[PDB]
């Protein structure tokens, strides 16, 4: 075959980015934790988004014999199992047939997270049991309001940076788009003086040591360090170390230049 | 000369945008044809004008439909877009009006059929055939962004085969003016962004991203990424992971891994030379840009078309009554439309 | 001892085939309680007997639709071996009628469901599982070919699975007395043997190819022939090239390549050690074939069941009425009905 | 996916094998040949069988915009474009589509001599055209009535030879079977005197000559030769050769062993 079948358009509900808190059991969390980790869409997320996003999830109790979704019925909700036995029931032409069951643990609809997506089956309690549900509506705002913070700003942290502030906004946005984030525990080398210079660092929290072959900085919330990786390829001049748990922005320089050209450039203009 | 035609293409746009047509038709000032299309949102219809003997095709929208939907900016967006932009391969919006229960877009009418049509019943188009294509849209993209105006829904669906066998693309009910991120998770499963995908915010990137899908497609015959469950094409996205099929030239997989590149550091059309690391590259080295724009190459396939009016190149679909309630509907809604 | 048994079974045999039961019970002594399963031909329809309160398979034919299909003899064949045949693994017929529309068929009712189901739903059985119901098949066909009788229609979804986990082979409507050769095409693609395709004529080596398909889609979880159009199946089964999974044990592959075998001078079944070339064949070394009979092996799966009467091991269908005209409907075609 | 669909019965009419000439030139009889060569049923057909299937087929001619046939309308029908263009058109949901086109040459509706199949497309002509048609009734009985035909009796050949007369009928029939069939041209080696003897076979029609190192036999239909690979495996005593155009039955000994066990112990019973 069906090749001259149109693929259709999608799309989810405006939201523009310009509360909820479910209470559960530490057990609880772990194991709605671990039946996302492999989802698309949660894989990804960082550990604050993960954890406003599992806040979110609500209790759905159901007894024997009740339908937890019907086929054809909106997808607008993602399910995971807490407990219970489920069976799954399609009918397709036809014919009713029980297709499978889940035991005690399970997830599904995670396309309607996405976007409305009618249920290809019915899923039926065989004992009681309970579920943690999400919405679309919720997920999403929860996602892009998060991401919306984490960039503006994001910079302001990279516009308060001395070598970057004749950068026009298209292009600190750019950069906004793919800078990385890094993590630290106390006392781990974030950078080795005589080192191949490859990247520039902002800290987001925490404390890092400046030592040199001897302390000569320290750097908290909006400080960068790494920076003459913008402006020279000579090896690194000094160490740096996490104080701390730390969290850093983290800028390849190569990529970078990708993206804008020689930082030098930026910096001889006006 | 491309800066100064651009700089220039930009001051027109911005004097247009700035004060949009109104109710410039009416619906009893044409005979409706035949139902052209449909899709995930209203359908297109042929229909005659009644006074000149003129055939358009007019896009017909819902408005209770788009407001269930959410989608009621999409739809000021698509108008406000159509009657300020100014391009070869763009279909012209002629006329636009509202009525009790509808948005109407009456558009020039393009003969030819989609290229979904020709694509799937020939199989694939060789690369010069597909590369004839393919730089119409690069123009294209090109103009639309120096406007801020991203489009979105690229697909073969949306681009229409005009007489001269020249591109029209079609349908801005996804196209937008963008200054910064914007977030609206759409388009076609097929043709998404990894960044649209994940919510991650995007601008002008995601069509690029969407042309390395499209060449893939015309090249190959089918898009690169395909699978049973959706969720399942998302994951494949997401990863870009991208299997080429071996009669690919070396040159068309060099093009296509800059394109479908998930990182943005290096997806071309996004770094500082922008769309000249497109324009320059060699699958383009035959190509004539302004020839092209001029259009005065030589087209590697021309549609049948008999009589003015014929629909033969397109689908039949199952024809609806186009209805107007006695009751205004969500008037307030669209009072800029 | 076997000889001497199936001497014995075809003494008996021959003294029912000889007489036929006719008119044994009447639709008013039975309420319709619900449709187990429909196809190419006729349905099936649990019932209950009004006085004994017992449950039975209720199969029903209607008299226009078969004989439209030219399907006469074939149903005249299933009742008048199914009346006279006597086995474990065979399901019973107990009544037989006909009446203005219909012909009707009470079987025993097996509440266990379709192997189809099971093996859908776990996707494939061990070997050591699907060689306890291959076990059956094999001895089921020796007792049924000794009679000159021909089944044409073996397949996971005509196996029911009774309260004991052994299987009984249910709908008889293709089976057929054959002494010499016969040439009606019939059966199910997937399982159709070559000579069957190609109007070759034949008998009894049908049926074991046929179990090669069943062992192959137990085991492996979908048949060894298959794709996009019938044709390319049958083209594929005519190759008789078969592709063995990974996981198939090697005795199992070599009792497949001697059952899927195009070539009639070397399928198994057919040559002169007749059934005991697949009895002593070594992916069976561990079967018990009297054990297998006397139904003391303990079965690798034990359908669960509540009250007599359930049907949730059965799929849903669309109920419809069981009519019947006040005008008798070829009543000469069906006379020995 | 969809692996709970149960796959159908199919059946088609009953014949009990136990006339229609259609005249078309040369041309056409070559061009329906050719084009029916790689088709399943067809292509295994003997010289005789093919003869007879395409004297059946009937010439049908159609009118521009004509439907040769209508999508969902029974599959009784084989069709080979003789001449002529035309589209392929198919309506799925929903919608209407041209799916393609036939250029003066094609065939379509293979599977409906076997059983009734709808069709999955409407065809319908952009010229004058015309095809040939043929049935499935028709084509089954051609097929079945030529088989059982070249059967009972095949044998008596078989029967008619002195070391088979103790064959039972079902072990003739098993024979009858898998018996092959050779064809030679005037002069041609059939048997080589000092070979492997690997078989014995029958004259169906035409002579050949058999000598030794010297004419001793001389074979015409009905006569078996070779025959002594059933019950000694020396090699050929003597070299066979055709005379004219000849067409043998050919049986394999160890196939025929693998059927029946040697042959005498078929010989040594009563």
């Amino acid at each position: 075959i069906n090749r001259f079948t149109r693929r259709a358009s999608v799309c989810a509900e405006a939201y523009n980015p310009d509360r909820i808190i479910h209470p559960k059991t530490d057990d609880q969390r772990n194991r709605l934790q671990e039946a996302c980790k492999d989802i698309l869409l949660f894989k990804n997320l960082d550990p604050e988004q993960m954890s406003q996003v599992l806040d979110a999830m609500f209790e759905k109790l159901v007894k024997e014999g009740e339908h937890v979704i019907d086929q054809g019925d909106d997808g607008d909700n993602f399910y995971v199992i807490d407990r219970g036995t489920f069976d799954i029931y399609v009918k397709c032409d036809g014919v009713g047939r029980c297709v499978g069951n889940y035991d005690n643990r399970g997830s599904f609809g995670e396309l309607a997270l996405m976007y409305n997506t009618p249920k290809a089956a019915t899923i039926t309690a065989t004992s009681p049991g309970a579920l943690w549900g999400l919405d679309r509506v919720t997920f999403r705002r929860i996602i892009v309001k998060n991401n919306a913070k984490k960039r503006k700003m994001y910079e302001s942290f990279i516009e308060s940076l001395p070598f970057l502030k004749s950068l026009e906004v298209s292009e600190r946005l750019k950069v906004v788009d793919v800078i990385g984030t890094k993590v630290y525990n106390d006392g781990e080398q974030i950078i080795a003086q005589g080192d191949l210079a490859d990247s520039f660092f902002i800290v987001e929290s925490g404390e890092v040591k400046i030592t040199m072959k001897v302390e000569i900085a320290r750097c908290f919330r909006g400080q960068y360090f790494g920076e003459l990786a913008l402006v020279t390829n000579k090896p690194r001049a000094a160490s740096a170390h996490a104080i701390g748990t730390v969290k850093c922005l983290a800028m390849d320089v190569q990529a970078f230049e990708r993206l804008l050209g020689p930082c030098m450039e930026i910096m001889k203009r006006n | 000369s491309v800066k100064e035609f651009l700089a220039k293409a930009k001051e027109d746009f911005l004097k247009k945008w700035e004060t949009p047509s109104q109710n410039t038709a009416q619906l009893d000032q044409f005979d409706r044809i035949k139902t052209l299309g449909t899709g995930s949102f209203g359908r297109v219809m042929l229909v005659k004008h009644k006074e000149s003997g003129n055939h358009y095709a007019m896009k017909i929208l819902d408005k209770q439909k788009v407001v269930k939907l959410k989608q009621i900016e999409h739809t000021l967006n698509e108008k406000r877009i159509l009657q300020a932009v100014n391009f070869p391969f763009l279909v012209k919006l002629e006329f636009s009006f509202k009525d009790n229960s509808n948005l109407y877009m009456v558009m020039e009418y393009v003969a030819g059929g989609e290229m979904f049509s020709h694509l799937r019943r020939i199989g694939r188009f060789s690369e010069p055939h597909a590369r004839f294509y393919a730089a119409q849209i690069v123009l294209t993209f090109e103009y639309l962004h120096s406007l801020d105006l991203i489009y979105r829904d690229l697909k073969p669906e949306n681009l229409l085969i005009d007489q001269q066998g020249y591109i029209q693309v079609t349908d801005f009910g996804f196209a937008k003016r963008v200054k910064g991120r914007t977030w609206t998770l759409c388009g076609t499963p097929e043709y998404l962004a990894p960044e649209i995908i994940l919510s991650k915010g995007y601008n002008k990137a995601v069509d690029w991203w969407a042309l390395g899908v499209l060449i893939y497609e015309m090249a190959a015959g089918y898009p690169p990424f395909f699978a049973d469950q959706p969720i399942q094409i998302y994951e494949k996205i997401v990863s870009g992971k991208v299997r080429f099929p071996s009669h690919f030239s070396s040159d068309l997989k060099d093009l296509l891994r800059n394109l479908l590149q998930v990182d943005l550091t290096k997806r071309f059309g996004n770094l500082k030379n922008g769309v000249n690391d497109i324009k320059n590259h060699k699958w383009f080295a035959t190509t004539d840009w302004i020839a092209i724009y001029q259009r005065k190459v030589e087209a590697p396939f021309i549609p049948k078309f008999k009589g003015p009016g014929d629909t033969s190149n397109f689908d039949d679909y199952e024809e609806e009554e186009i209805r107007v309630s006695i009751n205004e509907k969500c008037g307030k809604e669209f009072t800029e439309f």
